[PDB]
DNA sequence: GCTTGACAAAAGTGTTAAATTGTGCTATACT
């Protein structure tokens, strides 16, 4: 496999054929494309493909050429070239830069007067590049874009039924996505109208004879259907001129008709590539839909001559009944109705082609004005730069990358969420449906998932189904169609020709399990064998139907759910919320892999980035806790920098330590260095944890948990948690404001911990309300009262006329300083307008694990930490061995979550190694563990892959053959139990009780962050209300049922003092205030603010509302 | 997953 | 039909003339206040730009009553006066509202407390409270039914002016701002008032 | 004049991309009146009334009418000078003794908090 | 959060009554026949023409 | 307070609208452009709808509370708490 | 206990000087 590969056990028994294709492609491979890279170029001439062309190139050439109105003049552009980036990503991340390279493109200027010749090379300027892990360094910050789930263009048919009256009627409507509109739908007058641009409807016969038909070749033709023989009936236009004058008065009647001009509006209409565009992707749904012009390449964006007869004559087919169609000059091609669900109309829209976009509106928005300085500027004086502005295209690019919803911040919370959001499929944004739309119609599973999308892992927030994970076997089709490999099939024996397919070619199909038995030699084994039809339905066929067959078992599911071990004891609902916890894991101090897990936890990791691993073979030249030295074969040096301590975007702890020592022969693909989450190369979420399945005096009682106090004191679940506070001093209308280590009116003890220049030193220690830098600003007007003065002359403080505004922790935060950043104007930083400088200072926490704490496990079983008992408290093992955890057994059924329990018993067999009695013959039930797992040692790693893992049976005999302790008893009987005693009575329990080693993992809700409370602070500016939405001192919300409960019970003055003392009465609040802290009793509460501002309001519309007794 | 219009009409007297 | 809008100014406090104003009255300033944000930036209240068309019609109006300007003008200004105030009422209601910069009408006085937004509504969404907090639970099986457990700092924080009270009374602190100081410190000597 | 020729942007624009608020449901008065200041001055003044109570009924008079604890007005000493027709000097003086007696310790540490 | 202010400067004053100062009422006639009230301070003189509600 | 009954609604003949009134907007400029304070006469104005900040009148002439109660004899506005800028309307004469 | 004379920086005098603001007027013909 790879070259590092720690010895991982699997149960796997079936044979896999094709090895995981690279994770984070989809993200590459698309960029690639948009720049023309040369690798780029070798992989599409070598799939097929005759001068394949780039993403810019493409776009240059759709520009290219431009003429001048006068026709004197041209300018074109071609050969697009790109340099060596700017900086080095850790560099760009360090200084707030934006990872890019120049780009250059030749522009040549033709003078057809005369034949003036000007080539040169312009300077487009910035473009962003990406790095190896597919993601963008905008501003020193990892963006992501992930890839959109669009309906591709094309000619769609659908079938309705009529409410009012029974019966049915089909349309067509054609979808360009860049022109016009054109539909041809049937009534229920047995007729055919064509309503073109969504406009009045139309005899169909009108456009026929529009485009230059005839009465006598319609009725020569069209003899199929009778619908269409009536509508010719009806039909009164005699000749073809008549068409085009009757379709021009109809579609604007207010402008003259004329013959020329009604000919060239519907010749401008849809038949020009300036207006109607196909996007040279509805193109080819078209093809391979009507089935014309197969074969040869085709490079129209405009709908042929037969391709508009050729749709009327389908969809009366489709009317008539007829189950098949062709046409001359194409093949022939079977009818149906469509959906917009299906993945043979859903299309994907990736890096490449998003920017594609943006830059192609730039272009065009760079070329009004192109035009225009052609036309104002005088002739042989004009070179490419003095008609070439540069500006628009640069902020159509900043502004994609920065405003765009599809450009987003990467979830670097972890490296498993980071890999997941790369290769992320979302159905919104630009284009795209709304967040408050489409309800149970696009967020359904539909039976094409299978192979493309992960039909079980999706947000359960607003995004529930619009937003999914690409399968682990997929790859995006250079025209945006997801595509699945299959095992080809022929004669009812499995063969090593795999081929990709798309939805629709695989409806044609008939395609197999995976895990369906086979022969040595490849034939099946069986008769009867389940497979998939064209509807997506599961039916068992014949042997000999069999079409193909899936590449593995899981096909279906995306990288973060083929890390559940035993995924297919799990409900959906469950398997679903342990997909999205497990993006939420939290690193921990010192990470650990999991005793029993899949075989994605190894792959996951390299893929993921976030893991140094050789570039080539050699020898480890030197290793420290900075950097690694690797001297290759060649004798060339290299060095990798291990970013140490590195603050991740959601606040989490992001470091690297080495894991090869000196003189240490490393391959190429090793992994020298591991990340956050990761132990030799394989992620390691969470940690394993010793678990008893039993209720305990009621304090995991409604799902939670009980922990033992080990893990605090030997820091098993702490973690790394680093926060950057930020603040700035710029210039003001009173004077510029300075930092300054003197602050006015406070001692000289609290600023103890500042510098020279009034910063806090890096290493001290900061809690809640402590001066991080000294900031001051003009204050002006002084005008002491009275009180003041007097109290300022007695101790003799003269007044300052600067006021305090120092950066202060925030409320409930603390910790050590583990980094300041300072910029300047005075430096030459690049920083806003008006700001003179700005800081930067990064507090670093060791936050344990405490109650209330989320914490879950890889099956959606979660809870909050009600209690930490300590050491000797928790029940005990008979060899003294306290449990870590314990869990609610009231939870696991009803929840339909067993597969915990199988992973709770497996990591038992796991921990403490197994030795079959295989001397005298294999066992009936170990009769189908592979040769290398009869026997493993204690704390070995067994792999259980999803949907080939570890039978019930297997693992009930191997629990039955666990090997002794160092006291030579086995603590677990043959069925996965085990007698505890009782850590504060002492007697034994009553009832042996399910034992084992369960993996789990901390979650980010953690209390700390999830603290609130008030009791006055900040008020609104316009409701005068208490302010929300921040944790510092946000105020809770009264909503109406809360009222609707006080009124029931009756509690009149309690939801007055409630609405009016404690929001919006500014009165009576300093009142109570000053009432609580004399100790006098409370006042009577006023009127709101709520009604005197209504009553004012009311009475300003000239209504004389008053009041009476 | 629904909007005020079609919360209103999914009450309408629909007879 | 006629009857009970007929009847409505008979036997009744008001007359047929409240529909014709011959003033019309301004709402106070801090109801449509202009605030001044931190950093000369000014938000001012598009009601405030309402009243303003107005006076600017009607002022001119007044001239050119005062030099005798042709009927067409005096028209047109007065056609003019009637459009700005019914803008000033309700925008929207009579042809289109006024936009001004950007694509969106300005909210004029009958614009609030009619939509989502303004009172008769927006009361019964719900309102932000003090002396109130959020927090994660936990099971408690000790506790008696009447009971509750409350984290030492939530309880702090929702009893500060009676802890503040309590130590001045005690002579922990000698005035207010010192007890305030204390407990946003938690000096040892909080808890012991406290609980 | 760039500052000057800036627009006032509107108060009821749709800040949060929607209509759950407009602009000015998420401002803060940096002029609001805080409730624990307002009350300690209403001490502060006591405190004054008693602290000055302490001293004789002379060196008391014109601590608080220069100061004018009572009428605000800052009275010169020539004013002062109109309690006994006494001059400038002695007032000075009597000032001088009173804030050398009010800033020792025993005095001002009651009041070493509103600084 | 946004930070915003006014040019309408608070004190801290109790005394909703605490001082009492002399007035003097003047009256004044409009052209149209309507009378209105002034409290003046008691100080110079009473301007002859006002600017009435 | 707290004596209401019931609450009575009715229409407005220009009479009520002049009671209300303390003052009509005669011009629309609001407040100052270099200077931030309000413009007299117009929206904003002092005189009509009270003092911006407490305790003071425009011109400062007479301010704090020893003066409460007491018009500007060159201002026009009354000192006074000024939180009465949310309780005092204007209007305009329609030509 | 309280006052006179010698000095001093600070708060005003009175007018002038510079900046700011309101205002009427531009006559090839143009609808
Ligand atoms: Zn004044």
């Amino acid at each position: 496999s790879v070259p590092g590969a720690p010895n991982r056990v699997s149960f796997a028994k079936l044979r896999e054929p094709l090895e995981v294709p690279g994770l984070l492609d989809v993200q590459t491979d698309s960029f690639e494309w948009l720049v023309g890279s040369d690798r780029w170029r070798q992989a599409a001439i070598d799939r097929g493909e005759e001068n394949p062309v780039g993403g810019l190139e493409e776009v240059l050439a759709e520009l290219s050429p431009i003429e001048d109105f006068s026709g004197s003049m041209s300018l074109s552009f071609s050969d697009p070239r790109f340099d060596e980036v700017k900086a080095s990503v850790d560099e760009c991340k360090d200084k707030d830069m934006t990872y890019a390279a120049p780009l250059f493109v030749t522009a040549e200027f033709i003078n057809n007067n005369t034949g003036e010749i000007k080539s040169q090379t312009v300077f487009m300027g910035d473009f962003p590049m990406m790095t190896e892990k597919g993601t963008f360094i905008i501003n020193g910050t990892e963006r992501v874009v992930v890839s959109q789930l669009v309906r591709s263009p094309g000619v769609y048919f659908d079938e309705t039924i009529d409410k009012s009256t029974e019966k049915t009627l089909h349309s067509v409507k054609v979808i360009p996505g860049r022109g016009a509109w054109l539909e041809f739908d049937v009534d229920k007058r047995d007729t055919v109208g064509v309503r073109i641009d969504r406009k009045r409807r139309q005899p169909v016969t009108v456009l026929l004879k529009a485009l230059g038909w005839t009465n006598e070749q319609i009725v020569e033709r069209f003899g199929f259907s009778e619908i269409m023989m009536g509508t010719l009936e009806k039909d009164t236009t005699s000749g073809t001129d008549e068409a085009l004058l009757d379709i021009y008065r109809k579609l604007r009647p207010g402008e003259p008709p004329t013959k020329e001009s009604a000919q060239t509006l519907l010749e401008n209409l849809f038949f020009k590539e300036k207006r109607y565009d196909l996007a040279r992707v509805g193109r080819y749904k078209v093809n391979k839909k009507l089935g014309l012009n197969a074969g040869k390449p085709i490079t129209s964006s405009t709908l042929t001559e037969e391709d508009v007869v050729a749709t009327i004559e389908y969809l009366v087919r489709l009317h008539e009944g007829q189950t098949s169609m062709t046409v001359p000059g194409g093949v022939e091609v079977p009818v149906e109705v469509d959906d917009i669900d299906h993945f043979g109309n859903r299309r994907l829209r990736t890096v490449g082609e998003l920017i594609q976009n943006q830059i192609r509106v730039g272009l065009s928005r760079m070329e009004r004005v192109v035009r225009e300085r052609m036309t104002t500027q005088d002739v042989e004086a004009i070179t490419p730069q003095t008609l070439i502005n540069i500006r628009p295209v640069v902020a159509a690019i900043k502004e994609f990358f920065g405003t765009s919803q599809l450009s987003q911040f990467m979830d670097q919370n972890n490296p498993l969420s980071g890999l997941t959001h790369k290769r992320r499929l979302s159905a919104l944004g630009p284009g795209g449906l709304s967040r408050e739309r489409a309800g149970l119609e696009v967020r359904d599973v539909h039976p094409s998932h299978y192979g493309r999308m992960c039909p079980i892992e999706t947000p359960e927030g607003p995004n529930i189904g619009l937003i999914g994970s690409l399968s682990v076997y997929a790859r995006v089709n250079p025209f945006g169609f997801i595509e699945t490999p299959y095992r080809k099939v022929e004669n009812g024996v499995v063969t090593d020709q795999i081929d990709y397919l798309t939805a629709d070619e695989e409806d044609r199909h008939v395609v197999a399990q995976a895990n369906s038995p086979t022969d040595e030699n490849g034939r099946f084994t069986e008769d009867r064998v389940m497979v998939r039809k064209k509807g997506g339905e599961v039916e068992f066929v014949s042997a000999d139907q069999v079409d193909y067959m899936d590449v593995s078992p899981r096909q279906m599911v995306s990288v973060a759910t083929a890390m559940i071990p035993f995924l297919e004891h799990d409900d959906a609902n469950r398997a679903l919320m342990g997909a999205n916890m497990q993006r939420q894991a939290v690193p921990l101090v010192r990470s650990e892999a999991p005793l029993v897990g899949t075989g994605m936890e190894l792959r996951a990791a390299i893929d993921a980035g976030d893991v140094v691993v050789a570039d080539k073979t050699g020898v480890i030249e030197e290793v420290s806790a900075d950097y690694i030295t690797v001297m290759a074969d060649d004798g060339t040096r290299q060095s990798y920098r291990l970013r140490k301590f590195a603050r991740s975007n959601h606040g989490t702890c992001a470091n690297q330590r080495p894991i090869v020592d000196a003189g240490q022969r490393v391959e190429a693909g090793q992994v020298i260095a591991d990340g956050p989450c990761t132990q030799n190369g394989e992620m390691a979420l969470g940690k394993n944890l010793l678990v008893a399945i039993m209720p305990w005096e009621g304090h995991n009682y409604e799902d939670a948990i009980i922990l033992s106090n080990r893990l605090v004191e030997e820091d098993v679940l702490t973690s790394i948690h680093i926060e950057e506070h930020e603040i700035d001093a710029r210039d003001t209308k009173l004077g510029a404001e300075e930092i300054t280590r003197d602050i006015p009116n406070v001692s000289d003890e609290v600023l103890a911990d500042l510098d020279e220049r009034g910063i806090v030193r890096i290493g001290a220690e900061v809690r809640d309300g402590d001066i991080l830098v000294g900031k001051v600003t003009p204050k002006g007007e002084t005008e002491l009262t009275p009180e003041e003065r007097l109290l300022r002359a007695i101790f003799g403080e003269k007044a300052r006329e600067v006021r305090d505004t120092s950066l202060k922790v925030p409320h409930g935060e603390s910790g050590k300083v583990i980094g300041i950043r300072v910029f300047s104007r005075e430096d030459d930083d690049e920083l806003p307008a008006g700001v003179n400088e700005l800081v930067r200072v990064y507090v670093a926490q060791k936050r344990k694990i405490s109650d209330g704490d989320k914490l879950a496990g890889r099956h959606g079983n979660k809870g909050v930490i009600g209690k930490i008992l300590p050491v000797e408290d928790m029940p005990f093992l008979p060899d003294g061995t306290p449990v870590d955890i314990i869990l609610n057994t009231h939870g696991v059924p009803r929840r339909m979550n067993i597969g915990q329990i199988l992973e709770t018993h497996l990591g038992w067999v796991a921990k403490a190694g197994w030795n079959i009695d295989v001397a005298a013959g294999v066992p009936d039930w170990a009769s189908k563990l592979p040769e290398e797992l009869y026997s493993a040692p204690a704390d070995s790693t067994v792999a259980t892959p999803v949907f080939d893992g570890a039978q019930e049976g297997e693992l009930a005999g191997l629990l039955g053959s666990t090997l002794p302790n160092r006291d030579g008893e086995v603590m677990v009987d043959a069925d996965g139990k085990s007698t505890l005693f009782d850590g504060r009575s002492g007697e034994p329990f009553p009832y042996p009780v399910t034992v084992g080693y369960m993996y789990i993992l901390k979650l980010h809700h953690l209390v700390d962050d999830k603290i609130h409370a008030r009791s006055t602070g900040p008020y609104s500016m316009i409701t005068q209300q208490p302010l929300g939405g921040k944790a510092q001192f946000g105020g809770q919300r009264f909503g109406e049922m809360e009222c609707w409960a006080m009124q029931a019970y009756g509690a009149a003055y309690t939801l007055q003092e409630l609405l009016t003392i404690k929001s919006d009465d500014t009165v009576g609040r300093v009142k109570v205030y000053e009432a609580i802290v004399k100790g006098e009793n409370i006042p009577e509460p006023g009127i709101p603010e709520s009604f005197k501002v209504l009553l004012k309001e009311l009475q300003s519309l000239c209504l004389n509302v008053e009041v009476l007794s | 997953l629904i909007d005020a219009e079609e919360l209103a009409d999914r009450f309408k007297e629909q007879d | 039909k006629r009857l009970k809008v007929v009847a409505a100014f008979q036997q009744s406090g008001n007359s047929p003339m409240g529909m014709v104003l011959d003033a019309v009255p301004v709402i106070p300033p801090e109801l449509r206040p202009m605030v001044q944000l931190d950093g000369g930036r000014f938000a001012t209240s598009d009601l405030n730009d309402l009243y303003r068309r107005v006076i600017n019609r009607n002022n001119r109006l007044k001239r050119l009553i005062d030099l005798g300007a042709p009927e067409i003008i005096v028209n047109n200004e007065k056609r003019m006066l009637q459009e700005s105030v019914d803008a000033l009422f309700d925008n929207g209601r009579r042809g289109r509202p006024v936009t001004g910069p950007g694509n969106r009408p300005l909210k004029s006085l009958s614009d609030l407390l009619k939509g989502k937004q303004g009172r008769f509504r927006q009361n019964l969404l719900g309102k932000r409270v003090d002396y109130s907090g959020r927090s994660v639970i936990v099971v408690g099986p000790q506790l008696k039914l009447h009971q509750c457990g409350l984290p030492k700092l939530m309880a702090l924080e929702l009893f500060k002016p009676f802890v503040m009270k309590r130590l001045v009374d005690l002579n922990h602190a000698q005035n207010i701002k010192s007890a305030k100081r204390m407990v946003e410190r938690q000096r040892p000597q909080v808890w012991d008032v406290l609980e | 004049i760039q500052q000057y020729a800036r627009e006032p942007i509107s108060l009821d624009q749709t800040i949060g991309d929607e209509g759950d608020s407009q602009l000015g449901d998420f401002i803060e008065d940096s002029e609001a009146v805080v409730a624990v200041d307002a009350v300690s001055f209403t001490l502060l003044q006591d405190q004054l009334q008693s602290v000055l109570e302490t001293l004789s009924e002379r060196e008391a008079g014109v601590v608080r009418l220069r100061f004018g604890l009572t009428d605000g007005q800052p009275r010169t000493l020539d004013e002062i000078g109109q309690v006994y027709g006494v001059t400038r000097e002695r007032i000075r003086q009597i000032e001088s003794k009173t804030m050398s007696k009010l800033r020792h310790p025993s005095r001002s540490q009651v009041l070493r908090d509103y600084l | 959060v946004l930070r915003g202010s006014r040019l309408g400067a608070v004190s801290y004053e109790t005394d909703r009554n605490h001082d009492l100062a002399p007035r003097q009422v003047a009256r004044y006639r409009t052209d149209n026949g309507e009378e209105f009230d002034v409290p003046f301070a008691d100080d110079a003189e009473i301007p002859g023409t006002w600017l009435c509600r | 307070v707290n004596f209401f009954d019931e609450l009575r609604i009715g229409l407005a003949t220009a009479d009520d609208i002049r009671n209300w009134s303390y003052g009509e907007v005669k011009k629309p400029e609001t407040i100052n452009y270099r200077t931030l304070k309000p413009e007299k006469d117009g929206l904003f104005c002092e005189k009509i709808f009270g003092p911006t900040r407490d305790w003071e009148c425009y011109c400062g002439k007479y301010k704090r509370v020893r003066f409460k109660g007491i018009i500007c004899e060159r201002c026009g506005v009354e000192v006074t708490r000024a939180k009465v800028r949310r309780e005092r309307m204007g209007h305009i004469e329609l030509a």
